[PDB]
RNA sequence: AACUCUUAGCGGUGGAUCACUCGGCUCGUGCGUCGAUGAAGAACGCAGCUAGCUGCGAGAACUAAUGUGAAUUGCAGGACAGAUCAUCGACCUUUCGAACGCACAUUGCGGCCCCGGGUAUCCCGGGGCCACGCCUGUCUGAGGGUCGCC
RNA sequence: GCUGCAAGCCUCGACGAGUAGGAGGGCCGCCGCGGUGGCGCCGAAGCCCAGGGCGCGGGCCCGGGUGGAGCCGCCGCGGGCGCAGAUCUUGGUGGUAGUAGCAAAUAUUCAAACGAGAGCUUUGAAGGCCGAAGUGGAGAAGGGUUCCAUGUGAACAGCAGUUGAACAUGGGUGAGCCGGUCCUAAGGGACGGGCCUACGCCGUUCGGAGGGGAGGGCCC
RNA sequence: GACCUGGGCAUAGGGGCGAAAGACUAAUCGAACCAUCUAGUAGCUGGUUCCCUCCGAAGUUUCCCUCAGGAUAGCUGGCG
RNA sequence: CCGAGGUCCGCGGCGACGCCGGCCUCCCACCCGACCCGUCUUGAAACACGGACCAAGGAGUCCAACGCGCGCGCGAGUCAGAGGGUGGCUCGCGAGCCCCUGCGGCGCAAUGAAGGUGAGGGUGGGAUCCCCCCGCCCCGGCGGGGGGCGCACCACCGGCCCGCCUCGCGACCCUCCGGGGGGCAGGUGGAGUUGGAGCGCGCGCGAUGGCACCCGAAAGAUGG
RNA sequence: CACGACCUCAGCUCAGACGAGAAGACCCGCUGAAUUUAAGCAUAUUACUAAGCGGAGGAAAAGAAACCAACCGGGAUUCCCCCAGUAGCGGCGAGCGAAGAGGGAAAAGUCCAGCGCCGAAUCCCCGCCCCAGGGCGAGGGACCUGUGGCGUACGGAGGGCCGCCUCUCUCGGCGCGGGGGCCAAAGUCCUUCUGAUGGAGGCUUAGCCCGCGGACGGUGUGAGGCCGGUGUCGGCCCCCGCCCCGCCGGGGUGCGGUUCCUCCCGGAGUCGGGUUGUUUGGGAAUGCAGCCCAAAGCGGGUGGUAAACUCCAUCUAAGGCUAAAUACCGGCACGAGACCGAUAGCGGACAAGUACCGUGAGGGAAAGUUGAAAAGAACUUUGAAGAGAGAGUUCAACAGGGCGUGAAACCGUUAAGAGGUAAACGGGUGGGGACCGCCCGCCCGGUGGAUUCAGCCCGGCGGGGCGGGGUCGGCCCGUCCGGUGGCUCCCUUCGCGGGGUUGACGCCCGGGCGAAGG
């Protein structure tokens, strides 16, 4: 079979693959189908945003996506408590909640509490009955100027803040970056063998 | 397409470009990588040395996000900032130095391959090689570490 | 130009539902235009032909100003038979020749309780 | 169709008969019995390299 | 002469080719609904003239209703000509079949109730029933199984 | 003067075998598509030709005949794109060939009738055979109208046919005491139980609270 | 007579049944038939469809449970 | 005109089909040549196989991935893929257009089993080009003689990076418990480096996995 | 030794329900091969496939963490992309092969048991009363061997304190799409041609006429205007629905905040361990199952290498429910096609799963076309009849019923020629035959007839340019200066959205410049 210099190929076609072949001929048809579902859903929730509830801002786990934020699953119960929002009333006003997530640092906590407060100001709540405007309900002036919000509810901004050009201190120029990492790696390996003393 | 196909010029020729003596049959030497050690050994040893056997330790649950460490050389270090920024601070070499945060650009380690222009620069990376730092220190500037 | 994607434009389908059309649909298919005096009197372009209509052949071998009367509307064969539009057979027997309704022109309508209702809607 | 030409339970008669060693339809009282069924050269058989939808 | 062969015309034999296409194949879309209230499938039967196909079920080539508005057509004949067709919400829907009284290479063999007739008796006909498993409940019971009362 | 489609044109020199195989060119051919340029009842496609031609060739044009409704060039695009072979597939047709053959169980003949038509039907006579372990008379299984009358003589009945188990049109199978039905024979197969992941299987008078009937009038 | 025979029954495929021949088990038996896996695999036979133009071989090397086959080098063509 | 290959400024009989022309093709005849194709084979006209005849059908395909060559776009980038947006009651148009804070793929860094560490020119040949000098000129160039910068590429010699080995081991400012450095040098291993070339699309071909150019087993298995 | 209660277990053609079978493309649970590849072959591969068995639904399954991760942490499930032909598995051979993260589609969460409070506060059956929604019965049961309310890992409950206050469900009545019928523009104008026009030409030179209709089909040929339709969310008519708002009516019952008190907080032959078989990329054992062992409660599971110790992280297993993204070769109803065009395409364009074959499981064809219209050949005549000759229909019988076109093989006949070396074939020619085929141009010299007759002039108009029209003028684009003046600026320094400095930044403005153009 091998004729001359070339790769050792490994085509995984030793099963009965012809019985399981999915052609993407309905791919443009499911785009029309999923689009009609969003439009049909949009009319069913006409005042409410079509994208769903407000999602929090979470940090991607691994080091490969260290500096990357992402729309999370739901707001932590601690983030709702620090924003004055009850657990079981957040779903009624379109706020995503999940109780599995925790806040390991205040940076992630304060980032979503500000996001919750920014949302509640931009939130126009309609009274349960138009003849009875209650306390938490918005005023009759803001109800007329309330349209459906298309796109993600409060998309996450990635502020590309730049460190200002400073003057390099002489103490900063004497910092051995290679020796600092090389000592940190060596001390992290001999840490356990040193604690035995 | 089939217009420029070779089979269109093989009409009329009996063996269809596969010989009369040795006909074109069903796998005359085995299917796939058969005989890689017995009768295709010369081909495997000549063009794929090292194909047979084991080498090195095994890592069962290898997660590529753990060993993720994209690198960048010093010759492409100033590509992370605008060209006007590199020129503006060239006329002001008396302490105002730009900061090139290599982590926010998508790299972790800085390697000292190319030459660096004679400008003080503050380089923020998670890792530095010995020569990358001394070229940054030699040209003026510090190598700030980040996590 | 057809803008309705639910209506077919196909040689295979338009012919199948034409030669297999039900009798009540073949009535609408076997329509014939009205004369310029009837089209001006009733303000109707064409009409589904009936048995006792006076028509006039316009195309074919039997065309002419002779105003005949429909004998029967052979809805199964997509053809009508007129009084004097006929032919002598070999044995001398006279047989009616089939004419398609699209080739005749209704010079006089067979008005009844239902014909005047449809003429009003048109 | 993927089943085009393969709706037959044809077995080759083999050698020993003047027939040409092609899968022939099982016996019966029809014209179809004893006819080539599978190959692309046979009438009513499967075309060479049937056009697949993928 | 004949016979044989070649060539062309013509005529046969044969069916190619071409043109045609109410068919297939493939893709996409919307729905996504069977059955003891008897399904799928099967058998038999049903038309004025009817074998098959198809449609129906002893109301049998269709009933009612609604829409439609003059036909169906091979030949008649006949329309209470609202013809015909479509829709299809009413009604109808033989036997076998999960098929259900027991069976079945049997239109075999039984049982119960009710009705009508001959006359409760029997006989005849008709109607409603009588499979298996299981659930809730009722009813009727069983066992010193555990007690109570004596 | 001519060209100059420069992917064109012109000049000069040498060279030319070829299986397997490779490459190039094709204004070779086929089907469909996007363009473009047309053709057609004053006759398209296809088919036929002792007609006129073109190209090294693949092939092509024209004329004539037939045919009766579609078709083609060019620039691109997409192929189920070209056959002499495969004991190829399907269909058709030859030579063999008016050939082999219509040769198992002794047999037919005369006359007449019907009829367009008779070795073959029918009638009579004659001479023969089966010779009651029939070439006879009735059933079972199986066949399913083959039974019967009449008509037909296309097809079939391997010659014929006025004949038929053919075809066409009608008709025909009548039961308390003939059989089925009733009984269990071998056996099959439920039930209880057990098994089985299950569809189910095992097992057959055993094995369950397996009796649905009483006499006596609420009792055994 | 260890006879012949009908019908009804029983035994079903790696099973049956066999006074035994590998016999018989629906013209099929040293493992029935039917459908499917299955277009099973075949280093083995057979065939592999238009033209012209140009170039043009090898049956030798090494390795191979190889010796009717491959890998490999050589020879070939094309692209430059 | 013995001269850059031919002209006649020579001519005859018949010309309307009787008596003219038609290569090839049709028939026939003669001379020369000439065994039946396909196939396997060292060798086929073979007493080798297949083929009585004719029509129609009939066999290198599609998918995946790879290699190299080529066309194309852009270029240290390249491709937008899933998806989303929308000429708004959606033909042609299940196209096309658009944006995705370009996720990611493949490139831009290799090397080691790994912990890890991680890349600074010379010589020779060299298309092309530059300069000078002497002649000639139709002022645009031509001819002759010299020098030089040297593309790509190749040969060689280096530098550097990672692995390994050997040698050199030292005093010293980064030690801050622990620890990190200490021109190290000389060799050697690497699919490296010393001024990127790739990515996407298309095309062709080759070797593959798939029914895989087509037809073909003796079987084996599952269910009946 | 009966009578009662209970337990356990029976009977019924008891009252009222349920199950069965079909189909099975997609889906769930099992079972399970071998062809095949490894050029043999045994593990492996084929394949956790085919076949076999069971069970569903319009989707199913899955699913709200005994998860991932090791980070600045993610956060149910499903699907897509990528991860990735990667980690890894493998006679480490052939081959096999996921997952976390990331990007997207869709997103919705929750109920018990237990724990302990509430007079079982609960349910069913029967008989009913009012308007599917509410009630009643000194009716019968279920149930304390545990119904209901509260409540479930996000903590929960009760009592204080603080604050705001009661709003769902289901019916009647006025306001905000779907389906089925019916209808809705314009040539049969003129001329010609044809068997038939739907062909050709014309219709002030707006093709004549319509056009939001020039899709498609039918009609005797290529029809926008003959017909059905097509286009117009155009009109009319009849059924029917969703959502929101408002009033009336039957059922609804408050919820939050507490660096305050008190109390409560969990799924056993299960985890785990051993072993066995199988499965997986899971490798000192991924999942599953059998057997054995057999738990704990600051416990248990996991942290991809077996083990002990230790620290950290994460989850809370052994109970239940749950839409939407996803699949769909079956079914129902549609649309489409660079597909096939009667040996093709499904086996089946037709009385096709039909005829027919086999005892049976099963096997399984062949077969489309007269013409526009049957106008399907009256009648005469020969024959017993098929079959003929006439006649007749048709544009056509070179369309006469398996009838459009009618090829090749093969055959009859006619015409022509030939034939003692089987026939054919290459090259050369001959004969014959059948059908065909066949002096002008430029210039000039005279000649004789006609020149809405020539140079030139005048008048009107049009056109032409780097081997070179010249002189004035704008305009467009590129480019460079003049910053001539403020908006983005440079992610540009300063005080806390305002101000100050500069980039070949764009627009504005004047000059340049380019064989850059009109
Ligand atoms: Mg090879
Ligand atoms: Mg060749
Ligand atoms: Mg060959
Ligand atoms: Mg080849
Ligand atoms: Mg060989
Ligand atoms: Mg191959
Ligand atoms: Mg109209
Ligand atoms: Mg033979
Ligand atoms: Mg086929
Ligand atoms: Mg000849
Ligand atoms: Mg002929
Ligand atoms: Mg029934
Ligand atoms: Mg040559
Ligand atoms: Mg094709
Ligand atoms: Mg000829
Ligand atoms: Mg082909
Ligand atoms: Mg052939
Ligand atoms: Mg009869
Ligand atoms: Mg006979
Ligand atoms: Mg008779
Ligand atoms: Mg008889
Ligand atoms: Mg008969
Ligand atoms: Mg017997
Ligand atoms: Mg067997
Ligand atoms: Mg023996
Ligand atoms: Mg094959
Ligand atoms: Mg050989
Ligand atoms: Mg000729
Ligand atoms: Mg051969
Ligand atoms: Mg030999
Ligand atoms: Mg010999
Ligand atoms: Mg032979
Ligand atoms: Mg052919
Ligand atoms: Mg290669
Ligand atoms: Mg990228
Ligand atoms: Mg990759
Ligand atoms: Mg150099
Ligand atoms: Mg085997
Ligand atoms: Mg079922
Ligand atoms: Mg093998
Ligand atoms: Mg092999
Ligand atoms: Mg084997
Ligand atoms: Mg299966
Ligand atoms: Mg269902
Ligand atoms: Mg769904
Ligand atoms: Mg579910
Ligand atoms: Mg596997
Ligand atoms: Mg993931
Ligand atoms: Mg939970
Ligand atoms: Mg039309
Ligand atoms: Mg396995
Ligand atoms: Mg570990
Ligand atoms: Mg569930
Ligand atoms: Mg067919
Ligand atoms: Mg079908
Ligand atoms: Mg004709
Ligand atoms: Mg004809
Ligand atoms: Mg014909
Ligand atoms: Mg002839
Ligand atoms: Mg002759």
């Amino acid at each position: 079979a091998p004729s001359r210099n070339g790769m050792i190929l490994n085509p995984h076609f030793h099963k009965d693959w012809q019985k399981r072949v999915r052609t993407w001929f309905n791919q443009p048809a499911r785009k029309i189908r999923r689009r009609k579902a969003r439009q049909a859903k949009a009319r069913r929730i006409a005042p409410r945003p079509v994208s769903g509830p407000l999602r929090p801002v979470v940090r991607c786990p691994t080091i490969r996506y260290h500096t990357k934020v992402r729309a999370g699953r739901g707001f932590t119960l601690e983030e709702l408590k620090a924003a004055g929002i009850n657990k079981k009333v957040a779903r009624t006003i379109g706020i995503s909640v999940d109780s599995r997530r925790r806040n390991r640092s205040t940076e992630s906590l304060q980032a979503n509490v500000q996001r919750l407060k920014e949302y509640r100001t931009k939130l126009i709540i309609f009274p349960r009955k138009a003849a009875k405007p209650k306390k938490g309900d918005s005023t009759e002036e803001e109800l007329k100027m309330a349209t459906q919000l298309t796109g993600p509810v409060m998309p996450i901004k990635k502020v590309h803040k730049k460190e200002k050009a400073r003057v390099i201190s002489e103490d900063e120029k004497n910092f051995k970056a290679f020796a600092s990492l090389r000592m940190a790696r060596a001390n992290a390996r001999l840490f356990g063998i040193r604690a035995k003393r | 397409p089939t217009k420029k196909s070779k089979t269109r010029k093989l009409r009329g020729h009996v063996s269809h470009g596969h010989g009369r003596v040795g006909k074109h049959r069903k796998h005359p030497g085995g299917r796939g990588n058969a005989g890689g050690l017995h009768h295709h050994r010369i081909n495997f040893d000549k063009y794929h040395p090292g194909y047979f056997g084991k080498v090195g330790m095994r890592h069962y649950h290898l997660k590529r996000n753990t060993t993720f460490c994209p690198t960048i050389n010093l010759d492409k270090l100033w590509t992370l900032v605008s060209e006007q920024t590199r020129v503006n601070y060239s006329q002001k070499p008396d302490g105002p130095a730009p900061i090139i945060d290599v982590v926010r650009a998508g790299y972790f380690k800085v390697l000292g391959k190319g030459k660096l222009p004679k400008q003080p620069v503050i380089v923020k990376a998670k890792f530095f090689s010995r020569r990358a730092e001394e070229k940054i220190k030699g040209v003026g500037g510090a190598c700030v570490l980040t996590a | 130009m057809k803008l309705n994607t639910f209506v077919t434009s196909s040689r295979r389908k338009n012919r199948k539902r034409h030669f297999n059309a039900p009798s009540h649909i073949r009535r609408k298919i076997m329509s014939s235009p009205l004369s310029k005096e009837l089209r001006q009197k009733y303000n109707v372009r064409s009409m589904p032909i009936r048995k006792d209509d006076e028509v006039q052949v316009v195309r074919g071998h039997y065309k002419g100003q002779q105003i005949g009367k429909v004998v029967q509307v052979y809805r199964k064969k997509y053809v009508i038979y007129i009084e004097r539009v006929q032919r002598e057979k070999a044995n001398g027997t006279t047989v009616h020749v089939g004419i398609h309704p699209s080739k005749v022109v209704i010079t006089r309508l067979k008005l009844d309780k239902d014909r005047k209702k449809i003429l009003e809607r048109k | 169709s993927e089943l085009a030409g393969h709706q037959t339970s044809a077995e080759s008669w083999g050698t020993g008969r003047a027939v040409a060693r092609i899968p022939r339809v099982r016996g019966g009282g029809t014209h179809r019995s004893g006819q080539g069924a599978f190959g692309n050269m046979c009438r009513g058989g499967r075309m060479f390299a049937p056009t697949k939808t993928w």
